[PDB]
């Protein structure tokens, strides 16, 4: 008995959340990750 | 020292109040204009004979949603996300403002909203033909009775809804005050009140300016003597007021809101009023180092002769 | 403070953001103040 008005709220809030998670987490893990993997194989100094 | 001081004055009780609901297009609609009418005299005398109904079915209404983007410029230590987070909650108290505001959605595209046909022939290979999103304020869909324009006139009452005469936006008249005094009057509130009961609302929340409150606050008291308050060896001196009940039974919670505009009052009700949303708040940059917000939003109301507004001012 | 000291652990998280709780939300949490103390209050 899940109503879609549930749903569409449900919706709503996950993804204002993803949103918020991604904004976080791309500063916060892979704009370093990224140059770490550079910097694996050597190719990040110019 | 190791911190910062900021006001911060984040109220933000509409937002909250009105949940939100997301959308797959930019342009949402629906459809509900009225019952039918009471007709009076429906005697008969046995043989139908009809003219195919009188039903005049429902209008479809919509609204557009518009752009905000509050660019982020670097050329506290970390100041990205402290500079972030302050562009985030400048642009919710400028949604918070605006979604309040008397604005009325101004498009190339009044009701023929499709136009799949033509749908602005003469917009690739130039791309430059950017028109600009406006959404609907809160005074627009309050069953308005017009607009300066752009923005909602605030001295002409709304018209009255056919299934039962009901005017839900009045022209405030402080019959108490020879028309110098900007102000509710004792018994312009309590009109609305009927109207919205005529009009079956249900609306129980009432949004107000700080710059009005102490006119409900003096409310509790008068002149004549026929209301004072009491101290029966109490040491408080509480002037406040959060509640009021019409002669009809209909209760009304009082919520201050410092984002209005001061020549207005609102009536709110939770779920006939929803935020549509199609773009969330993402941090990013342009094409092929700067960051930006872009939120997409829209304005939804369920019944124009729903909610209700009131201006103040003097007739003239 | 409490909050500063923290995000200055790291340089990664800042505890006074929204994670994607939604404030009506009955887990959404807040901070509550817990105490212990020595006192005749009677």
């Amino acid at each position: 008995k899940y109503s879609e008005e549930v749903l569409d709220e449900l919706r709503v809030d996950l993804q204002r959340r993803f949103n918020y998670a991604q904004g976080y987490v791309d500063m916060a893990v892979k704009g370093y990750a990224r140059e770490a993997w550079e910097y694996f194989y050597g190719n990040l100094p110019a | 020292a190791n911190w910062i001081s900021v006001l911060s004055p984040q109220d933000t009780p509409f937002v909250s109040m009105t949940g939100k609901e997301s959308i797959n297009q930019t342009i949402f609609s629906w459809q509900t204009d009225a019952l039918a009418s009471v007709d009076g005299n429906n005697a008969h005398v046995e043989g139908s004979r009809a003219e195919d109904g009188e039903m005049k079915p429902t209008v479809i209404k919509s609204n557009v949603t518009q752009i905000l983007r509050k660019v982020v410029r670097v050329s506290r230590g970390r100041e990205l996300m402290y500079q972030l987070e302050k562009k985030g909650k400048e642009i919710k108290r400028d949604l918070e403002k605006i979604l309040l505001s008397g604005q009325a959605r101004t498009d190339v595209l009044a009701d023929q909203y499709l136009t799949n046909s033509a749908a602005d022939p003469a917009v690739a290979g130039l791309n430059d033909t950017h028109a600009a999103r406006k959404t609907g304020a809160f005074q627009f869909l309050c069953a308005h009775g017009g607009l300066a324009g752009g923005v909602v006139d605030k001295t002409k009452n709304g018209p009255a809804d056919p299934d039962t005469g009901a005017v839900t936006v009045k022209v405030a008249q402080n019959a108490s005050n020879p028309t110098t005094n900007i102000g509710f009057d004792e018994a312009d509130i309590f009109d609305m009140t009927l109207q919205l009961y005529t009009a079956g609302s249900e609306a129980d929340i009432i949004m107000i300016n700080p710059a009005h409150a102490k006119i409900f606050a003096g409310l509790q008291e008068n002149t004549q003597g026929s209301r004072k308050r009491i101290f029966e060896n109490t040491k408080q001196f509480i002037y406040e007021v959060n509640s009021i009940t019409d002669p009809l039974g209909q209760s009304y919670k009082i919520i201050v809101n410092r984002w209005m505009p001061t020549d207005a009052v609102y009536f709110f009700r939770s779920a006939d009023w929803t935020q549509m949303v199609l773009r969330a708040p993402k941090r990013t940059e342009l094409a092929k180092e700067k960051w930006m917000i872009e939120m997409e939003v829209g304005l939804r109301h369920r019944n124009p002769y729903a909610s209700g507004v009131l201006f103040t001012a003097a007739g003239k | 403070q409490s909050t500063v000291a923290w995000s200055r652990t790291d340089w990664r998280q800042d505890i006074d953001a929204d994670i994607g709780t939604d404030t009506e939300d009955i887990a959404s949490m807040v901070w509550v103040y817990e105490h212990y103390i020595r006192t005749g209050v009677l």
